């Protein structure tokens, strides 16, 4: 799923590079930047 | 021009002065058209005749002359709303009629003539509806009225309207606004329609009016005034109540149609079984001879009242007091005052001549009326031939 | 008994120099006071209020509604 | 170094926000009753966002845009989610209005769960228009209750198209449905143009037989008004009123395939009124309010 | 009833629009003969009546909205084929029954 993120610019995830305030692990998926990478903390349900 | 003046000074105090006025105008057209073939400048000169005769008259016939105009217009609407079959054809003679009666536009007579035709209105629009009549009777004879007070009045009536629909929106954001806070921290009744009126255009008296509602109607009415009020007052101007208005009763079988006063006067009356005068006067606090007024029509037959004067129960009527028409036994001092003071700035202000809007903002603060009355003095004194304009400057006032 | 089964209340509303320019009714156009050498003649309209032609003018070429009274202005040619 | 800044928090923001209206959007699919409990959620972002700004950032350029990236981040996606056709058809947001219409007569008792429906569904909807002006919320919104217009108006002619009573009921019916959009979505134009289309396409999709019918009701309606609001007395002066409110639901005929039905037998008793009394004004008055609905004049 | 026979009139129009003016095509045809036979059947219906009832009546108005939606499909149209004979056959199982009642109640 490519998430618009402006005019001319738009997301898609890589791959999961980690695990770890409600008990449940987070993932630090990295975001492929389509027009650099964003990293960003994603929760469970919202990465599903 | 002989023949109208011939006409006005022999009859302007019989009853039929209107129909005769108008039979005489659509016969001296047909003549004319008859002689001369179909032509505009015939008619031009038959509007210009009747408009001289007219002017070249006094005042209290002139006054008398507009009193008899609205009357004659108020009676046909009445009659072809509220009749049946002959209401129709009133309804085609007044919209036929009303050509002749255009002839007051312009002249110094339409001040008077609007000023006597908004009592009638007035009494018209709260008794019946803003009927489509008054409309197109509007739309046909707009324009003789120089301040245009007619079509505020009808304004003002839509104007309520969608106050009305404010208001049901405002309440319901007040709920709304509760139930939120209610939750965030836990976390067979009488139709009422208000209308406001703007005493620039609605010659509301000084002696109908209600200044301690609470005294006289019951709590729930006075609750919802006060609602009103508040909102009213949240989103804007005061509001001052008055007796003036109309309901709709249920006795019995009986669907009856009142006024606010006398509404009020059954109503308590619902509570005993028999009232006396001087304590209604004394409870009420309003005009007797009003009182008075509105008593005539429930005493008399098919009321439901009756009268002993104490007043007992008697055992779709429509129980509204007709209107009582003026009559034309001040407006007159009020020219003569303006035309006095008018004459004084114009011979003190040198002959260089002053602008006419000027003027009225001069006479305005001497007074200190209306610009339409000031403007009316100002083509009477031109006409009676005391004043001028100077044909270098048109808006020159030259004293002569 | 009665029962009133509708009503129809009525209410009145009740409550000056060229308010558009603020000089004195009687007085001068301040839009030419500032360029003295005075031509502005008084204005009047069906709503009754009385404004200077040169305010007026200027306003109206902006707007057309009288800015006292949110009626479309009509210049008042009785009389004249 | 401000550019770089703007850039990263700008696509940061964004990103996040869309992330998070997927998240919600897949949750309001599964249980369609979780509008109501989407109202406060909007409500919490949008506060903590407004004090991250008003506290950091100075410029009110940067405020504001920093808010419309996450309106259109957050909002957006939202609505084009929850008002979006089913396979049945029947969207979150268009049953939530359905039911808000269906339950409105009994939610007059301040003490009942009708009111309480009531007042969440109307917090709701000004909420999501509280920042309009054509956008791509607004036109989602428009085209919901154009769709639940046009369902109500469709379930009730074909119901009654049949009894006598069928242009009061359609009058009666257009002014429910008027106050209603008022009420919840604000005093708007295009929703007016909204409740417009809904009737005129509800009467559209019908049958010509049907459609014959419903025009020759609309005319003998109108005639029997005029008969008589010209005859009787004071029950004539008051017909007259009625009858000038309701040209307005009638009006949506001026411009379909049935103009040219209703015309043809708005002739037929417009002669007999005419050759029994005179051109009266109320043929006048009636005609110059609903003039442009005939084609042939 | 007034829905009912609102439905069967526009039934038998779309019919007439039909017939006045491949395996989708085959489809299409089955659905058509059901539906002219289906709208026989509520016509026989609406003129019996003019001259478990809430569960009858239910089931008599769900089969006259399906075979309005598939004649609406299929003048918008102009496994598969076992659902459209299944369908044929259902409806006209019910076009014999409902004859069957009217026969035995006059
Ligand atoms: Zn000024
Ligand atoms: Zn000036
Ligand atoms: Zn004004």
């Amino acid at each position: 799923l490519m998430v618009p993120l402006g005019p001319r610019l738009q997301a898609y995830p890589e791959e999961l590079i980690r695990q770890r305030h409600d008990g449940h692990p987070e993932y630090l998926i990295r975001w492929s930047v389509l027009k650099e990478h964003i990293l960003m903390w994603l929760s469970a349900p919202e990465v599903y | 021009q002989e023949q109208v003046s011939r006409f006005l000074a022999a009859a302007w105090r019989a009853p039929d002065f209107v129909p005769r006025y108008c039979k005489l105008y659509e016969h001296l057209q047909r003549a004319g058209s008859e002689l001369f073939g179909p032509r505009a400048a015939f008619m031009l000169a038959l509007r210009s005749g009747f408009s001289g005769a007219l002017l070249q008259q006094s005042f209290l016939t002139a006054a008398h002359m507009s009193e008899q105009f609205a009357r004659y217009i108020d009676q046909q609407i009445q009659g072809g709303l509220i009749g049946g079959a002959p209401g129709v054809e009133m309804l085609g003679q007044l919209q036929r009629h009303l050509e002749p009666i255009m002839v007051l536009s312009g002249l110094e007579l339409a001040t008077t003539f609007e000023h006597f035709y908004q009592h009638y209105m007035a009494d018209r629009l709260l008794s019946f509806g803003s009927s489509w009549l008054e409309g197109a009777v509007l739309e046909q004879i707009g324009l003789c009225f120089p301040n245009r007070l007619p079509q505020l009045m009808l304004q003002s009536l839509s104007t309520s309207e969608e106050l009305q629909r404010q208001f049901h929106l405002f309440q319901l954001q007040r709920l709304d606004k509760l139930f939120l806070e209610q939750e965030d921290e836990e976390e067979p009744s009488p139709a009422i329609s208000i209308l406001v009126l703007s005493p620039r255009c609605w010659p509301v008296s000084p002696l109908c009016y209600l200044y301690h509602p609470r005294k006289c109607l019951p709590t729930e009415f006075c609750d919802a005034l006060d609602r009103f009020s508040s909102f009213y007052s949240q989103s804007q101007r005061r509001l001052q109540w008055t007796w003036l208005g109309r309901a709709e009763l249920q006795f019995g079988k009986q669907i009856l149609h009142v006024s606010t006063v006398q509404m009020w006067l059954l109503l308590k009356f619902n509570q005993t079984e028999e009232v006396s005068v001087e304590t209604l006067l004394k409870d009420s606090d309003l005009s007797p001879e009003l009182l008075l007024q509105a008593l005539v029509p429930l005493t008399s037959g098919n009321g439901p009242l009756t009268l002993h004067g104490v007043l007992r129960l008697h055992e779709a009527l429509w129980l509204i007091p007709p209107q009582a028409y003026l009559n034309v036994e001040t407006l007159e001092q009020k020219r003569n005052l303006l035309s006095c003071l008018l004459v004084r700035i114009l011979k003190a202000h040198g002959e260089k001549g002053l602008h006419i809007d000027q003027l009225v903002c001069l006479v305005l603060e001497a007074w200190q009326c209306t610009s339409t009355d000031v403007l009316s003095c100002i083509l009477h004194l031109l006409g009676q031939g005391y004043v001028k304009r100077r044909d270098d400057r048109p808006q020159i006032l030259m004293y002569a | 008994r009665f029962e009133v089964k509708k009503w129809n209340a009525v209410a009145l509303w009740a409550w000056d120099n060229c308010a558009i320019c603020r000089n004195h009714i009687m007085d001068l156009c301040i839009e030419c006071q500032a360029n003295q050498a005075e031509e502005c003649t008084v204005a009047w309209g069906v709503c009754n209020h009385a404004f200077h032609f040169h305010c007026i003018s200027r306003w109206l070429k902006t707007r057309q509604v009288c800015p006292l009274d949110n009626r479309e202005w009509e210049f008042q040619k009785y009389g004249h | 170094f401000w550019p770089l800044f703007r850039e990263q928090l700008c696509r940061r923001t964004c990103l996040f926000y869309t992330i998070r209206a997927q998240a919600w959007s897949r949750d309001i699919a599964e249980d369609h009753r979780r509008l109501l409990q989407l109202c406060p959620r909007l409500n919490r972002v949008l506060r903590h966002e407004q004090n991250f700004a008003d506290r950091f950032l100075p410029d009110d350029e940067a405020a504001q845009a920093l808010g419309k990236t996450c309106w259109e981040a957050l909002v957006s996606p939202l609505v084009q989610n929850i008002t979006s056709p089913d396979a049945e058809g029947v969207s979150a947001l268009g049953w939530l209005l359905d039911q808000y219409l269906e339950q409105r007569e009994t939610s007059r008792n301040p003490l009942s769960r009708a009111a309480s429906f009531a007042s969440r569904v109307r917090r709701l909807c000004h909420l999501l228009v509280h920042v309009e002006p054509p956008s791509s919320s607004l036109r989602n919104i428009t085209q919901c209750w154009l769709s639940v217009v046009q369902e109500q108006v469709s379930r009730f002619l074909a119901a009654a198209w049949r009894a006598p009573d069928f242009v009061p009921r359609y009058c009666k019916l257009y002014e429910h449905l008027q106050r209603a959009g008022s009420e919840l979505f604000g005093p708007r134009a295009a929703f007016m143009l909204a409740l417009r289309s809904g009737f005129s396409g509800a009467l559209l999709q019908q049958s010509f037989l049907t459609a014959a019918h419903m025009s020759e009701q609309f005319a003998r309606y109108i005639d029997q008004q005029i008969q008589g609001g010209l005859i009787g007395g004071a029950p004539g002066v008051e017909m007259l009123g009625q009858l000038q409110r309701h040209l307005e639901p009638i009006m949506v005929l001026s411009g379909l395939e049935l103009a040219t039905t209703f015309e043809h037998f708005y002739q037929h008793y417009m002669a007999d009124r005419l050759l029994s009394f005179g051109s009266s004004w109320l043929e006048g008055a009636v005609l110059e309010q609903i003039g442009l609905c005939f084609p042939n004049r | 009833y007034n829905e009912r026979c609102t439905f069967h009139h526009q039934a038998r129009e779309f019919a007439v629009n039909l017939r006045n003016r491949p395996r989708s095509f085959t489809f299409l045809n089955d659905a058509c003969q059901g539906l002219e036979q289906a709208r026989k059947v509520l016509a026989y219906a609406c003129v019996y009546s003019f001259y478990y009832m809430d569960v009858v009546e239910q089931q008599t108005e769900n089969l006259e909205l399906h075979t309005n939606a598939l004649q609406i499909l299929l003048e918008e149209t102009l496994d598969c084929l076992s659902t459209g004979m299944e369908l044929l056959r259902r409806i006209q199982e019910r076009l014999l029954a409902i004859l069957q009642h009217s026969a035995q109640d006059f």
